[PDB]
RNA sequence: CAGCCAGGAUGUUGGCUUAGAAGCAGCCAUCAUUUAAAGAAAGCGUAAUAGCUCACUGGUCGAGUCGGCCUGCGCGGAAGA
C-alpha cells in the first residue's frame, strides 16, 4: 500500500494445492516463483487451519524471493462455512433469500490478527455487515 | 570470355540441384547465341526460385542480364547473360520440346 | 494476431426492368408508332473469393446488399441497361447456408473461382414489343419478374491442412514458434492464446505445410477465463489432425488419465466428426530425463489404449522436431482425395 | 481580453525597444523582432509590460490579450530558449545532423535533407533522437511539424517520427 | 468559474440463478468502518491481474462567474450549362 509496482492478490482457497484451471500461473511472472507457494507461504497458514481464501501482496523489488507478510482473510467467505448456505443467491431479490443473527459474525469477525480501520469496537461491529445483507439476507441486529 | 562464363554457370547451376546438365555448342547452327545450357527443375517453384538466384548472382558479377521471361508461369523460364542463355524449365514440358538437337 | 468475427448477410437479387408505354408522334402526325421496348435484366450477385482477406468484419457493418434494378424502358424504343453485377468478396473457406433449406450449397476451397448466389431478374416488354392491330391502341405492359430472394448465412473455416488441438497452453503455441514463420504470444503464464493463427514451414519448393493453431478448452463445454467455444469451428475440416498432452505440469491436472475426457470433449460437438484419425505427440521433455521419458512415453501411451505410433518431441528447444517434419508429408502426398 | 490586464514580467538585462507598433526583444539567446497588429496600445512602465485596446476597434480586448501571450513566449526564448524533442522509432530509421542540415534515412529511395532557418539548431544525443533548440515558438513549432510531416506516425504500430509528449494510439484494422 | 500541485482509500477480486468478470451490457442492496474529502462508482479499454484519468476534497493567483428562455439584424442549407 505504498506506490506503483503493481500490488496484486489472487486466490480461490488456501487449503487446496494451487489450482491451474481457475487462476493458473497468474500468481506471479516478474520475479515470483511458482514452486515457492509451499515453501514460505505454508509456514504459518498450515499450522492453524486450511479452510479460507487469503489475499497477500508480493512487494518484490529486485530479489529472487519474496518479502511479504500475510494478512487477514476476506469476510466474504465467513458467510458460507460459518453462517449458512453455500450456493447463495439464486434469485437475489425476489424474496427473503437468507437469514443472519446479531450474535453471528461477532467472534468470527474478531479473529482477524491486525487489519482494522479505527480501534473502536462499536464502529467495526457494523463494518462487516456491509459485506453482509447484500446477498439477499435479512438483518436482525 | 569464352569458356569462363559457362563454368561460372555450371558451378552455380549445380549448387541449387541442377540435374542432368548438358554443355552444348551451337556455334554455326544458330546466329543468335553462342551456346545454351539445358537443365531440369523438380517443381515450378523450384524453377522460379532458381531463376532469381542466377539473376542475382549475375547482377553481382558485373554483367547485366538482357532479359527474363518468367511471369505468372514457371513451366518455362529463361534468363540472359549475353552470349550464354540458360533454360530452367520443367521436366514434363521438356519431352514436348527438342533436346540436344537444336 | 487479431480478433475473428462471423455473421450472416442479407442479399437481394435485382428485379428486371419494367416495360414502358409511349408513342412516337413527333412533329406533324399525331398518329405514329409506339415507343418503348425491352427493359433491363436485374443484376446478379456473385461470390468472389480472395486469398487477401481472412475475416468477415465488413459484413455486420453493411448487412443489406442491393443489386441494381434493371433500367426501365424509355421513348424511341430505348431499351434499358442491364443491372450491374455487384460482387461480394469473401475470404476463402466460407460456407453458405440459406434460411429455410438450411444446407451447404458450396464450399470455398479454391481461390479465384466465382459462385452465383442470386439469380437476376428478367427484363420487361414495352408496347413496341406488344404492338398489334387487334387492339388498335397498344398500351399494355409487362412488369419485370422479381429476383431470387436468398438469404446467406456465412460460416468460416481457415485454409489449413494441419490442425492444433490440445490442453490449455500445453505447447500448441510453442510449436508455432518453431521454424514456422508465425510467432504468436507464447509464455508459461495462463492460456495466453486469444487469436487463431496459422504458419508455414518451408522445406522444398511447391511443398506446403500450412498449420493452424486454435484455442483449446477444458472439461468439455466449459470455459475457464472468458474464452468461448466458438474457436472450435475453425477446426473440423483439416485433412490431418495431431494432439498433444502436457507432461508433469506444476499445477495442472494429472497425466493422460484425464485426457480420456478430451476424447469425450471431441465427441461432444456432434459426432467426433466420424471419429477422425488422431496423432499423438508430446512436448516439454527437456525439463525431465530423456532416458527416463522413454519408458514414460511407452507406458503412458498404452495406458489410455492408443496402440499406434506416437511421437516424443521436445518442441520447446526445437529438439527432435525433424522426425515429425517428414512423416507428415508421407501421409499427405501419398494419400490424395479418393 | 483580461489576460492582457495582467502585465507580463520580464527579467533583468533584457532591453525592450518600441518604435510604434514594432517591438524589439533583443536578449541573451536570440536576435529577433516582431510587429504588432496596429490594434493594440502598449506602454513602457516599470519592469513589467502592460497592454490595452484601441478606441474605435470592435475587436478591441480580443487582440490586446493576444499581445501578452506572444510576448510572454518571447521572454523565455531570449533567456533560456525553447527545446523540442523528436524521436525516430522503427528499424532502419537513422538520423544525424551535419552543420545546419539534418540527414534523414526514413526508408525512402533517397536521403532527405532539411534546411533549418538561421536561428534554429539541432543536436543528436543518440541516433534515434533529434533535439530542436530555438528562441521563437512560432519557428520551432513549424520546423518540428515540417520534420514530422516527412514520416507522419502511422496509427497501427506507432512507426515514424513523433513528438516527445505526443502519444499515438494503435488500432487493429482487418482483424486477422 | 476555469487552470496548476496532490489524495483518489479500507471490508473491497462485494458475493453471485455468476462458464471468468477484480468498477464496466446480467445480478442486488446501494450501505459502510480511518480521516480534509474519495464513489461495491464516472472511461480509454487488456484474456484477468490491469496501466492511467475522472467524480468529491485540500492548497495556490484572485472578483466576477455559472446555463436557460424570448426577440431584431446576420451563416450553412443555396450545384447548370
Amino acid at each position: 500500500a505504498k506506490k506503483v509496482q503493481a500490488y496484486v492478490k489472487l486466490q480461490v482457497a488456501a487449503g487446496m494445492a494451487n489450482p491451474s484451471p481457475p487462476v493458473g500461473p497468474a500468481l506471479g511472472q516478474q520475479g515470483v516463483n511458482i514452486m515457492e507457494f509451499c515453501k514460505a507461504f505454508n509456514a504459518k497458514t498450515d499450522s492453524i487451519e486450511k479452510g479460507l481464501p487469503i489475499p497477500v501482496v508480493i512487494t518484490v523489488y529486485a530479489d529472487r524471493s519474496f518479502t511479504f507478510v500475510t494478512k487477514t482473510p476476506p469476510a466474504a467467505v465467513l458467510l458460507k462455512k460459518a453462517a449458512g448456505i453455500k450456493s447463495g443467491s439464486g434469485k437475489p431479490n425476489k424474496d427473503k433469500v437468507g437469514k443472519i443473527s446479531r450474535a453471528q459474525l461477532q467472534e468470527i469477525a474478531q479473529t482477524k490478527a491486525a487489519d482494522m480501520t479505527g480501534a473502536d469496537i462499536e464502529a467495526m461491529t457494523r463494518s462487516i455487515e456491509g459485506t453482509a445483507r447484500s446477498m439477499g439476507l435479512v438483518v436482525e441486529d | 570470355q569464352g569458356k569462363a562464363l559457362q563454368d561460372f554457370v555450371i558451378d552455380k547451376i549445380d549448387d541449387l540441384k541442377g540435374q542432368d546438365i548438358i554443355a552444348l555448342d551451337v556455334q554455326g547452327k544458330s546466329s543468335i547465341t553462342d551456346c545454351m545450357i539445358i537443365c531440369t527443375g523438380t517443381s515450378s517453384r523450384h524453377v522460379m526460385s532458381i531463376a532469381d538466384h542466377v539473376v542475382q548472382e549475375s547482377r553481382a558479377a558485373g554483367l547485366l542480364p538482357l532479359g527474363v521471361e518468367g511471369e505468372n508461369s514457371a513451366d518455362w523460364i529463361v534468363v540472359d547473360l549475353g552470349d550464354v542463355i540458360v533454360h530452367v524449365m520443367q521436366e514434363e514440358s521438356r519431352r514436348l520440346y527438342e533436346l540436344e538437337k537444336l | 494476431m487479431k480478433f475473428v468475427d462471423e455473421a450472416s448477410i442479407l442479399v437481394v437479387a435485382g428485379d428486371g426492368g419494367n416495360g414502358c408505354v409511349s408513342f412516337r408522334r413527333e412533329k406533324y402526325i399525331p398518329k405514329g408508332g409506339p415507343d418503348g421496348g425491352d427493359g433491363g435484366d436485374g443484376g446478379d450477385v456473385w461470390m468472389e473469393a480472395d486469398e487477401n482477406l481472412n475475416t468477415l468484419i465488413d459484413y455486420r457493418f453493411e448487412k443489406s446488399f442491393r443489386a441494381e434494378r434493371g433500367q426501365n424502358g424509355a421513348s424511341r424504343d430505348c431499351t434499358g441497361k442491364r443491372g450491374k453485377d455487384v460482387t461480394i468478396k469473401v475470404p476463402v473457406g466460407t460456407r453458405v447456408i440459406d434460411q429455410g433449406t438450411g444446407e451447404t450449397m458450396g464450399d470455398m476451397t479454391k481461390h479465384g473461382q466465382r459462385l452465383l448466389v442470386a439469380k437476376g431478374g428478367w427484363h420487361g416488354l414495352g408496347n413496341t414489343r406488344f404492338k398489334s392491330s387487334v387492339n388498335r391502341t397498344p398500351r399494355q405492359k409487362t412488369n419485370g419478374t422479381p429476383g431470387d430472394k436468398r438469404e446467406l448465412l456465412l460460416e468460416l473455416m481457415l485454409l489449413a491442412d494441419v490442425g492444433m488441438l490440445g490442453m490449455p497452453n500445453a505447447g500448441k503455441s510453442t510449436f508455432i514458434r518453431a521454424v514456422s514463420a508465425a510467432k504468436p504470444k507464447v509464455a508459461d503464464y495462463p492460456f495466453t492464446t486469444l487469436v487463431p493463427s496459422l504458419g508455414v514451414v518451408r522445406m522444398d519448393n511447391e511443398k506446403s505445410f500450412v498449420v493452424a493453431d486454435i484455442p483449446g478448452l477444458i472439461e468439455g463445454a466449459a470455459e475457464g477465463a472468458g474464452l468461448g467455444i466458438r474457436f472450435l469451428k475453425h477446426l473440423e475440416r483439416c485433412r490431418v489432425l495431431l494432439h498433444l498432452i502436457d507432461i508433469d505440469p506444476i499445477d495442472g491436472t494429472d497425466p493422460v488419465e484425464n485426457a480420456r475426457i478430451i476424447i469425450s470433449e471431441l465427441e461432444k460437438y456432434s459426432q467426433d466428426l466420424a471419429t477422425k484419425p488422431r496423432w499423438l505427440v508430446f512436448n516439454k521433455i527437456d525439463l525431465l530425463d530423456k532416458v527416463e521419458a522413454e519408458e514414460k512415453a511407452k507406458a503412458i501411451a498404452e495406458a489410455l489404449g492408443w496402440e499406434d505410433k506416437y511421437y516424443l518431441i521436445s518442441a520447446a528447444s526445437g529438439l527432435g522436431v525433424k522426425d515429425l517434419c517428414w512423416d507428415v508429408m508421407t501421409f499427405i502426398i501419398e494419400n490424395p482425395v479418393v | 481580453s483580461r489576460v492582457a490586464k495582467a502585465p507580463v514580467v520580464v527579467p533583468a538585462g533584457v532591453d525592450v525597444k518600441i518604435n510604434g507598433q514594432v517591438i524589439t526583444i533583443k536578449g541573451k539567446n536570440g536576435e529577433l523582432t516582431r510587429t504588432l497588429n496596429d490594434a493594440v496600445e502598449v506602454k513602457h512602465a516599470d519592469n513589467t509590460l502592460t497592454f490595452g485596446p484601441r478606441d474605435g476597434y470592435a475587436d478591441g480586448w480580443a487582440q490586446a490579450g493576444t499581445a501578452r501571450a506572444l510576448l510572454n513566449s518571447m521572454v523565455i526564448g531570449v533567456t533560456e530558449g525553447f527545446t523540442k524533442k523528436l524521436q525516430l522509432v522503427g528499424v532502419g530509421y537513422r538520423a544525424a545532423v551535419k552543420g545546419n542540415v539534418i540527414n534523414l534515412s526514413l526508408g525512402f529511395s533517397h536521403p532527405v535533407d532539411h534546411q533549418l532557418p538561421a536561428g534554429i539548431t539541432a543536436e543528436c544525443p543518440t541516433q534515434t533522437e533529434i533535439v530542436l533548440k530555438g528562441a521563437d515558438k512560432q519557428v520551432i513549432g513549424q520546423v518540428a511539424a515540417d520534420l514530422r510531416a516527412y514520416r507522419r506516425p502511422e496509427p497501427y504500430k506507432g512507426k515514424g517520427v513523433r513528438y516527445a509528449d505526443e502519444v499515438v494510439r494503435t488500432k487493429e484494422a482487418k482483424k486477422k
